[PDB]
């Protein structure tokens, strides 16, 4: 059984997400079985959204308040989640998760970003790497710590160390 | 039309050699002939066949309905039947008391709470992450699917192996009136709404058989409100029936259940029979318990309070 | 809505050591609640559920605890593999998780050595527990040897244009 998140990958402030989990080895039609939304902005807690059981009944977290819509197609084998008038604080890496019996199947997630940065390489100054979007930078010293990056005029500041 | 039953076990008397035959040759009450516990007026079959059931703690067949075998229950049933009933031709009264849970989930509350628990447990086992509200309503479901199927099926079997008998269960339709949370003479609201969707079940009985044990913790008002409450739900489900004319006979105990060693006041039984008499029950059955006529010196006492109390009571209102 | 409380938020320990993680329900969820374990990377991964069933391949050491509010979750005899982060999960009605717990690998302690870079390097030092002070953006590593580092940056552009450090080894900066 395997899933896989999908999505836009970056959008701007007051967009809809659109993310689709696509399962394998697995219908979605088969009773009992539940498919849930959860999300983990990087170096912070895990954040459940929403869940959708076989028969369509539905679960929502009232702190989204309520910007979510879970669905299902049984025919096309997928999940769907819409967020409504994203804002930066809905920047995380998105998982769907399935629940059959005493057995527990996440997807390996997609990473979703909000902001309205255009893209941009960053400049390399250990080493100082200041005001780039979108992450990941890789770094390396002579072919092959490196600290966190951080969010500055919403371009990303980083820097490493040998 | 109105008759009163002796369901009290003065077989236990018969030792000692006081028969009671006062109470259908003075009283008019029906007895069985020869005071028989069991007989051509009146038998009642305490627990029969393999209900699923907890005892206190084991679980009989399946412990709850939805894990029982039906086949194994009619089996044992049938054979008890045919022992406590040997006539064929039985046409009298018939009392099926199982009393180990009700049909409606919600109301198996309190010392009936296990069965709540273990329908849930097994829900839980298998779908370990659903949730409370996903959980309760399959165990609802297979609980009341099954219990429904355990009752309806051995009350069949009974009216097809002594089909002239007027068969009912105990204590059925229940109210619940008078409690903590329901501090009325009326029964509860959603207890009322549960009963007329247990069509299934007062369809099929011929005779409906409120419990109507009276307590000493309650004023002289509540105690023929109690009554009233109970017989008026067993006669609005009566009358709402359509297979058959149903009878209704209260179950009545001449102790008060909270009081075992005191009878009922002379000012109780009129004021109780009266309610149970204009109201327009068709009679009412007097039961006892076996713990309180063991001994030749509470027999000579219970005999006593018949013919001082009980007796005269059922005749000047009632017959 | 039912909220999770977790605690503690971190917990230090060395390898053969056991320790208990704490998880408190608002109000009462009899045994709907689940125990996750999440490494540094790698997605979350199941360990207990019905609150005290242990997940499929897991070992012994680890066992769930307790009903209704408060639910523990213990570890004995810690295997290195073990450090990481710790989450429990209500499925009640909605789900929502706590806060989570860092299991901390118990090290020496140590001071960090400071590179002026404007950026500053607070480089291993144990415990995590710091404080930077200018004369700004500040960021932390995780555990790595076990020791952690902060960066700390002060932009001043061109035009416009010392870095002390507090922590539980010396009572001065530096």
């Amino acid at each position: 059984v395997t899933l896989k998140e999908s999505g836009p990958g970056i959008l701007q402030p007051s967009q809809t997400l659109s993310l689709t989990c696509s399962f394998s080895g697995f219908s979605l039609s088969t009773s009992g079985m539940g498919v849930s939304w959860i999300r983990q902005p990087s170096g912070k807690g895990l954040e459940w959204l929403a869940h959708i059981y076989w028969d369509d009944d539905k679960r929502y977290n009232p702190s989204l308040k309520s910007r979510l819509t879970i669905s299902k197609d049984t025919s096309r084998n997928q999940v769907f989640l819409k967020i409504t008038s994203v804002d930066t604080a809905d920047t995380a890496t998105y998982y769907c998760t399935l629940y059959y019996g005493s057995v527990d199947y996440w997807g390996q997630g997609t990473s979703v970003t909000v902001s309205s940065a255009k893209t941009t390489p960053p400049s390399v100054y250990g080493c100082l790497v200041k005001g780039y979007f979108p992450e990941p930078v890789t770094v390396t010293w002579n072919s092959g710590h490196t600290f966190p990056a951080v969010l500055q005029s919403d371009l990303y500041t980083l820097s490493s160390s040998v | 039309e109105f008759n009163v039953y002796w369901n009290v076990p003065t077989f236990m008397c018969h030792k000692y050699g006081l028969r009671f035959e006062e109470v259908s040759e003075k009283y008019g009450i029906l007895q069985n002939w020869m005071d028989k516990f069991r007989g051509e007026e009146i038998a009642i079959l305490y627990d029969p066949g393999m209900f699923p059931a907890l005892l206190k703690v084991v679980a009989r067949n399946g412990g709850v309905p939805q894990l029982g075998n039906l086949t194994k229950h009619l089996q044992v049933f049938r054979d008890h039947l045919i022992n406590q009933i040997p006539d064929k031709s039985f046409p009298g009264v018939g009392v099926i008391d199982f009393e180990s849970w009700r049909p409606i989930f919600r109301q198996n509350w309190a010392s009936l709470q296990p069965y709540k628990k273990l329908s849930v447990e097994v829900v839980r086992r298998e779908h370990p992450f659903w949730d409370d509200q996903r959980v309760e309503q399959e165990a609802k479901r297979r609980f009341e699917k099954y219990g429904q199927l355990f009752m309806e099926e051995t009350l069949k079997a009974a009216k097809r192996m002594r089909p002239a008998a007027n068969w009912g269960y105990y204590a059925y339709p229940y109210c619940y009136n008078l409690t903590p949370n329901q501090p009325s003479a009326q029964c509860e609201a959603t207890t009322m709404q549960e009963n007329d969707k247990m069509s299934w079940l007062f369809e099929s009985e011929d005779v409906l058989l409120p419990s109507v044990y009276l307590r000493w913790n309650l004023t002289s008002g509540e105690r023929v409100g109690l009554v009233g409450g109970r017989v008026k739900e067993a006669l609005r489900i009566a009358r709402q029936m359509t297979t058959s004319r149903k009878k209704v006979l209260p179950y009545y105990w001449y102790k008060y259940q909270d009081r075992r060693d005191t009878d009922l006041s002379r000012a109780d039984l009129e004021a109780t029979l009266r309610k149970i008499t204009d109201l327009g029950a068709d009679g009412f059955i007097i039961w006892g318990s076996s713990d309180d006529i063991n001994t030749k010196a509470k027999c000579l006492q219970f005999r006593e309070y018949l013919n001082n109390e009980l007796g005269p009571a059922v005749k000047r209102i009632a017959l | 809505d039912i909220q999770m409380t977790q605690s503690p938020a971190s917990l230090s320990a060395s390898v053969g050591e056991t320790v208990t993680i704490t998880c408190r329900a608002s109000e009462n969820i009899y045994s709907y609640l689940t125990w996750y374990q999440q490494k540094q990377g790698k997605s979350p991964q199941l360990l207990v559920y019905n609150a005290k069933t242990l997940a499929e391949g897991v070992p012994s050491r680890f066992s769930g605890s307790g009903s209704g509010t408060q639910f523990s979750l213990k570890i004995s005899s810690l295997q290195p593999e073990d450090f990481g982060n710790y989450y429990c999960q209500h499925h009640y009605g909605t789900r929502t998780f706590g806060g989570g717990t860092r299991l901390e690998i118990k090290r020496a302690d140590a001071a960090p050595t400071v590179s002026i870079f404007v950026v500053c390097f607070l480089n291993n030092f144990y415990p995590k527990d710091i404080n930077v002070k200018w004369k700004v953006l500040n960021s932390w590593t995780d555990q790595d040897d076990s020791t952690y580092s902060m960066s700390s940056t002060l932009t001043l552009t061109k035009d416009e244009y010392t870095c002390e450090a507090t922590h539980k080894t010396s009572t001065s900066p530096i």
